[PDB]
């Protein structure tokens, strides 16, 4: 009651293009981590959703790396790397974010990350080895005692680098070990005897760039798995070497072993490094080895041995050795071979080994399953997905039960709720890509329940229309009824779409049907999953910049980019017969934003050139014309009050005020814009007092819902993604102090990490009451940002 | 069905070509499939990428110098990767209002989804149109079909082609170059600097960039801002030296801001390529074999590389509606052959042709050109009227082994000086005089006065182009059939530093390179400044 509750119900997003960005932990109910932007999220399989994100990096996330234990307990720390020349230790408590330390010292992006806990006998507060290397040519090592940490030591690789790491200890001792694969096409090993990491011995074999290594612990002996760019993978051994005696067996052929010999407690170890074997199979570059981790069953720890690899030739194989002879077999090999796509990145296990994850060139992320009974059957399920670059626009359904997304990535993305009998919680899920384009998207609007009218980089806008499958998948999903979603109104309408064979269209097949009862993977959402194209205008001159539409569902606003005052020129349509209706010159530079007040009787815009225009709409009968707008009302550079570009403007819901939002800092309302039945020319002026958020302001937005006591909410969005929810009273005095209240703001787990590009409330007009609510305790609205994130929030209606 | 049919020919095809291969003997490839065709039963013959996609590995390693198609695609020594950039218009649109009367294609045109200056179905065009103008999948689809060809890609050079590259926003320039050189190396990088790093240690070498360019475009911030992307080719269109024609067209510029650029580009240490195009309006028969003779007697002018472009009229430009008002007319097809012969007798040794004629589908064009191989026919015409060419192109050895069947026997040394661009240039070359046979080339310059880059300045000779001809050989490897690794390349250099030390005075020899080169460049002994591999002579 005295303060609001904010909070976030569902986050939509996808992995970087990085090696190495994702990890999945070790142990029962164990997490999936990966990096999105400048965010570590988490994610819990199991129940299909986000749990948390940790935002403390100010670039882009490349490498995450779990710390293991010994007891077989899930992990709570882990260590991340960051394209700002800085790692990050992270806590985490009650899947929650505890404390986070910076480690510092690098000169270029950091681009591989390992670290350990160390085993001794003095009782410290959990000692951990970290070591990290990056762009600079070199190799950093450190420690963390406590909440203190101290950089050990530093190697410098001359002009080369190094591609990948890997920590572990000696067998039969508790010497640390380094492995190393550099762009040498040679592997090093370090060893810390004394107080520094000393060379001893350097492996050849390979003849291409390495791109991952990994120790792996068997009884008294130590395994190294090698990849590389050569399409091969490597298996090395090393042990310990024999007490100089009980050596007479000279009728054998052996292959030379590797000795080198270590310092402990005044005593000398010789210890001995040779190659296994050297498997085979792939095409393209092999991205990334794994072996399998240990587990416990029923107390007992089980050891298997197994590995896995993910090429660029779109697959992944399993790999497990033979017992009757001395090589290793492929059991299962995955993917989906063909089409102009390219491969993995990264791949990961489960805690036993049923599940496996694995990480697609653009973002997309794949997830099979191993049947019960079956043991070489596996079976794709359902993963979490998003665009991979910055999202630019917002809908809302006008019924609520979906929203479209646009981004820079050149797609079109639906986002709608899925209801299970067997479940109480809702979970929100990709259905539909109604567009896949060849240019930058920038602007869309909704005109129907089933059509929408899209904007990008180029001199036209297009309209879209849905299918018939999409319908049946729709209410299939939802949980609706078919005749009663059709509400006989839609009638007959083509089937689906497909690619053009040339240019860049959409074309009815009146794809293939295929009734859904779940939500589809990521290859039924790639091609089965267009909506045919129905409208093409023309009229502009330069590239689009902004769209909108009126409540009455018959007008339309464009806008394109101009530097003169001829380019710069509103356009009105229609929605039955599309032709221009009229053109509105005025301004010089670009339109940003325009807005229809509710009453249908007004439209606003605001430009890069620091001021803004009301046109009114005159009144005739005349019932088979078309109505005709006017000036109402300007401002020039004198009354204009914002002193740099206005991003954004939003009216009030009983179109009687509206908030402009704008670089300065500076967010205004303007008032008075009622009484349009006979004023002498206008009352048009500033009706508040100017408010300093503390940034820039990217996004307003005003909640279309009505109080007694006269509140007005504002959601301002800066370029920081902070969302700061205010609360705005008309003082009625000639004092404007007790005007601007501030009512909640977002934490730091809650916000974006970029530039907020849109705010919208769900405006569920349908339901103009809401039949079925708690009392309506909460409202929902949804942002996205540069951030290439998609998120949903919801309020406490009584606290505001 | 016919499938499994082609498989097991195919297969034993396969299988005789192995057996052959262990015992020993040489086989012929042609016999053997027609023989193996005839037993299964088929209607057809095997093809050579179908042979080549079904060796087993080893097998696919041992025997591609027998199954390899089209030896031409690297036949001069490298592997060319072209790409292109997104729709855009031409920078002049602003500030005459219009574009060039005859360039076909655009942003506004009925050739949808097509660059300024193209159709849109070329075979280039209609490889980033599914692609979608990304250079990654480009690159990579590219050297997918090179390598299905059963060429060897180790060592490659970019073309960018589209329209013009340098009037693009900063931050897409840098999106497209670190782009093109992580799909080369394999990493992921942030920015330029990076990526170049990367590439420089990096394992399929990079040889160079081409970029295409306006004069008006070609100044010292863009001269310094390509020097920092890796490019070492620049494009130009001259199209003409008469100044009424370079303003009745609309062209936008003059040709004196052609000389101008060509002087600063030469200075800064690039190679010039120029594009020209015959039958252009108001230029009769007999202005053309002038400008010709001008353009290769008059130092301002004297290129290093020449594209012959003839007119075309094509639909929907200011040149189709002065042909449809009867106003211009083209050259009879003999007329036009007997030009390009005159005009190619005129070429001098030190110039290479890439280009004889445009690549418009027949249907498209109205009026001009109709044949498809200018190139020969004009050969064949000058061989009847006795005079011969003498260019780069026709004088190498793959083409002189894949044209005619002749290999070189008594190499000697050949050097040969001039001036152009206000500068002194000189050519050294290893040849065979008797048979008119080129090997490898190296050209030479010392930096005039009007220098602007800092390290080249206070007395540096500036090293603009080694090459040593053939077919390909990968990076430390040997073939004694071939040319390449035998040692031309230091012996080259070493007559190159010793003119720039005891003729021309200088104190330092700088190179422009690429990133395999600036390691071999490490190996000779230079050591690297800014984007110059340098070393000192005193
Ligand atoms: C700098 C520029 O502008 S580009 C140079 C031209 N670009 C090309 O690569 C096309 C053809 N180029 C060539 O013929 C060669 O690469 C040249 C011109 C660089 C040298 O020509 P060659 O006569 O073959 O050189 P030469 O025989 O003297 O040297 C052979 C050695 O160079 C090495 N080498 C050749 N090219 C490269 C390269 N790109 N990077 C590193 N080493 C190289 C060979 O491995 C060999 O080393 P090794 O046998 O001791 O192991
Ligand atoms: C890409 C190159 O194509 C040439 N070019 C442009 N338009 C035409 C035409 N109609 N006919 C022939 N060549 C042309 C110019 O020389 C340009 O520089
Ligand atoms: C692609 S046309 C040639 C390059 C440039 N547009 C010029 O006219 O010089
Ligand atoms: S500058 Fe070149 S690409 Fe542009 S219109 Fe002129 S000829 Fe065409």
């Amino acid at each position: 009651m005295v303060a609001p509750v904010l909070e976030t119900s569902h986050v939509f997003c996808c992995p970087n293009r990085v090696r190495g960005v994702l990890n999945w932990s070790s142990g029962p109910r164990g997490l999936l981590a990966f990096g999105t932007s400048c965010s570590v999220v988490l994610y819990d399989p199991l129940k299909r959703v986000v749990v948390t994100n940790l935002n403390g990096h100010t670039a882009r996330v490349n490498c995450i790396q779990w710390i293991c234990k010994q007891d077989g307990s899930p992990s709570t720390e882990l260590v991340s790397g960051g394209s700002d020349n800085q790692v990050i230790h992270w806590e985490i408590e009650d899947n929650q974010l505890l404390k986070a330390v910076h480690l510092q010292g690098h000169e270029g992006p950091v681009y591989a990350v390992h670290a350990v806990y160390q085993r001794r006998t003095s009782d410290p507060a959990l000692c951990t080895l970290i070591v990290s290397a990056a762009a600079d040519s070199a190799v950093r090592l450190w420690s963390k005692k406590g909440p203190e940490v101290m950089c050990l030591q530093t190697l410098n690789f001359g002009n080369g680098f190094a591609l990948a790491l890997c920590l572990s200890f000696l067998p039969n001792t508790d010497v640390p070990i380094l492995a190393c694969g550099n762009d040498d096409c040679r592997i090093h090993i370090f060893a810390q005897q004394n107080d520094q990491f000393q060379k001893v011995l350097s492996l050849c074999g390979h003849e291409d760039w390495i791109r991952g290594v990994e120790w792996a612990a068997f009884g008294r002996d130590l395994f190294l798995a090698s990849c590389s760019q050569d399409c091969l993978i490597r298996i090395w051994k090393l042990y310990i070497k024999s007490t100089s005696l009980e050596t007479q067996d000279d009728d054998n052929i052996r292959l030379k072993e590797n000795t080198f010999t270590i310092e402990n407690e005044s005593v000398k170890i010789a210890f001995a490094v040779t190659l296994e074997t050297v498997l085979a199979g792939h095409e393209n570059w092999v991205n990334a080895v794994h072996w399998q981790p240990v587990f416990y069953k029923d107390g007992v720890l089980q050891q298997p041995v197994r590995l896995l690899s993910a090429s660029m030739d779109k697959t992944m194989i399993l790999w497990a050795p033979d017992e009757e002879s001395g090589v290793w077999l492929e059991q299962v090999r995955v993917g989906e071979v063909g089409g102009n796509t390219l491969g993995f990145y990264d791949c990961q296990f489960n805690e036993d080994g049923s599940m496996i994850i694995a990480h697609a060139f653009h973002g997309a992320l794949h997830l099979w399953k191993q049947n019960t009974v079956n043991p070489r059957e596996w079976t794709p399920e359902i993963v979490i997905s998003g665009h991979f670059d910055g999202v630019q626009d917002l809908v809302w359904d006008p019924e609520g039960e979906f929203i479209i997304t646009v981004g820079t990535d050149q797609t079109t993305r639906l986002f709608a709720p899925w209801k299970r009998k067997d479940q109480s919680q809702v979970t929100w899920h990709e259905i539909a890509r109604p567009q896949i384009h060849g240019y930058d998207l920038k602007c869309l609007a909704m005109i129907n329940r089933f059509q929408f009218v899209s904007g990008a980089d180029e001199k036209v806008l297009r309209v879209f229309s849905a299918p018939r499958n999409f319908v049946e998948n729709f209410c299939a999903i939802t949980g609706q009824s078919l005749n009663h979603v059709l509400c006989n109104q839609d009638s007959d309408l083509p089937e689906g779409a497909t690619v053009p064979a040339l240019g860049l269209s959409n074309k009815a097949v009146f794809f293939q049907p295929s009734i859904l009862t779940e939500p589809p993977t990521e290859d039924h959402l790639l091609q089965n999953t267009l909506w045919p194209e129905v409208q093409k205008l023309y009229g502009h001159g330069y590239e689009i910049f902004c769209v909108t539409c009126n409540s009455s569902k018959t007008l339309l606003a464009s806008a394109c980019k101009a530097a003169k005052k001829e380019h710069a020129a509103i356009i009105l349509w229609n929605t039955t017969s599309w032709k221009q209706v009229q053109n509105l010159v005025f301004h010089s530079l670009t339109v940003t934003q325009m807005a229809f007040s509710p009453n249908e009787k007004f439209l606003l815009a605001v430009s890069r050139d620091r001021t803004w225009s009301l046109w009114k709409k005159q009144d005739t009968i005349s019932p088979e014309f078309e109505p005709v707008f006017s000036l109402f009302a300007f401002t020039n550079k004198i009354t204009s009050v914002h002193s740099r570009i206005i991003w954004s403007c939003d009216w009030s819901p009983d179109s009687k005020y509206f908030f402009t939002g704008s670089r300065d800092k500076k967010v205004v309302v303007w008032g008075e814009c009622d009484s349009t039945d006979d004023c002498i020319e206008h009352n048009i002026g500033p009706c508040s007092s100017v408010l300093d958020v503390g940034g820039a302001v990217t996004a307003v937005s005003v909640c279309p819902v009505l109080h007694p006591s006269q509140r007005y909410v504002v959601a301002v969005g800066l370029e920081c993604g902070k969302i700061c929810l205010y609360t705005w009273k008309k003082t009625d005095q000639v004092p404007e102090i007790n005007d601007w209240t501030h009512c909640v703001e977002t934490s730091q787990s809650q916000s974006h990490t970029l530039a907020i590009r849109k705010l919208c409330w769900k405006n569920c007009s349908g339901k103009t009451e809401q039949k079925e609510a708690e009392g309506a305790e909460w409202l929902h609205f949804a942002s996205c940002g540069e951030d290439h994130t998609v998120k949903i929030h919801r309020v406490n209606k009584c606290a505001l | 069905s016919p499938a499994e049919l082609m498989m097991l020919t195919i297969g034993d095809v396969i299988k005789q070509l192995i057996e052959a291969h262990e015992q020993g003997k040489d086989i012929d490839l042609n016999k053997v499939k027609t023989k193996t065709a005839a037993k299964y039963g088929l209607s057809a013959q095997p093809r050579l990428v179908d042979i080549i996609a079904a060796v087993p590995p080893q097998y696919r390693k041992v025997l591609m110098p027998k199954l390899k198609a089209k030896p031409i695609r690297t036949a001069s020594g490298i592997a060319v990767v072209a790409v292109m950039c997104k729709p855009h218009r031409c920078p002049h649109i602003s500030f005459t209002g219009n574009i060039c009367v005859y360039c076909p294609g655009g942003p506004d045109s009925d050739f949808e989804y097509s660059t300024q200056s193209y159709t849109g179905y070329e075979p280039t065009s209609m490889r980033a149109i599914r692609a979608r103008y990304d250079p990654f999948l480009q690159t990579r689809h590219r050297i997918e079909q090179l390598k299905q060809l059963g060429h060897s890609v180790d060592k490659v050079e970019f073309i960018v082609m589209g329209g013009t590259f340098m009037a693009l926003p900063e931050e897409y320039r840098d999106y497209f170059i670190r782009n093109l050189h992580d799909a080369l190396s394999g990493h992921t990088s942030n920015n330029i600097y990076e990526a170049v790093k990367y590439s420089e240690r990096s394992l399929t070498k990079c040889i160079g960039i081409t970029i295409e360019t306006r004069p008006d475009y070609c100044m010292k911030r863009h001269l310094s801002d390509m020097l920092t992307y890796g490019c070492t080719r620049l494009e130009i269109g001259v199209q003409s030296v008469y100044e009424d024609v370079a303003r009745d067209t609309n062209r936008g510029h003059t040709v004196k801001a052609v000389c101008e650029s060509f002087h600063l580009a030469k200075d800064s240490g690039f190679k010039v390529v120029a594009h020209m195009m015959p039958d252009l309006p108001n230029v009769g028969l007999e202005r053309d074999i002038e400008q010709f003779t001008e353009f290769f007697e008059n130092p301002a002018f004297r290129p290093d590389g020449l594209k012959l472009y003839p007119t075309l009229v094509i639909r929907g430009t200011g040149l189709y509606e002065l042909w449809k008002s009867g106003r211009y007319k083209s050259y009879s097809p003999s007329d036009l052959v007997e030009l390009v012969a005159r005009i190619l007798a005129l070429v001098p040794p030190w110039t290479r042709v890439y280009r004889v004629q445009r690549d418009i589908p027949m249907p498209l064009v109205s009026s001009g050109v109709e044949h498809g191989n200018l190139r020969e026919l004009a050969l064949a015409r000058m061989k009847d009227l006795g005079i011969q060419c003498r260019d780069v192109r026709t004088r190498e050895v793959g083409i002189q082994e894949i044209h005619h069947k002749v290999r070189p026997y008594q190499v000697e040394l050949v050097r040969r000086d001039y001036v152009a661009n206000g500068g002194w240039e000189t050519f050294l070359s290893y040849e065979d005089p008797d048979q008119d046979i080129l090997i490898g080339l190296l050209r030479l310059r010392k930096c005039s006065e009007e220098t602007f880059r800092f390290e080249l300045g206070g007395g540096v000779s500036i090293v603009r182009e080694l090459h040593v001809y053939g077919s390909v050989v990968p990076v430390s490897s040997r073939d004694p059939t071939k040319f390449q690794h035998q040692g031309f390349g230091m012996l080259l250099m070493e007559e190159a530093e010793r003119i720039a030390r005891e003729e021309h005075g200088s104190g330092k020899i700088a190179v422009i390179s690429g990133v395999g080169t600036r390691n071999y460049y490490r190996k000779i002994g230079y050591r690297l400044q800014g984007p110059y591999m340098v070393k000192m002579l005193k």
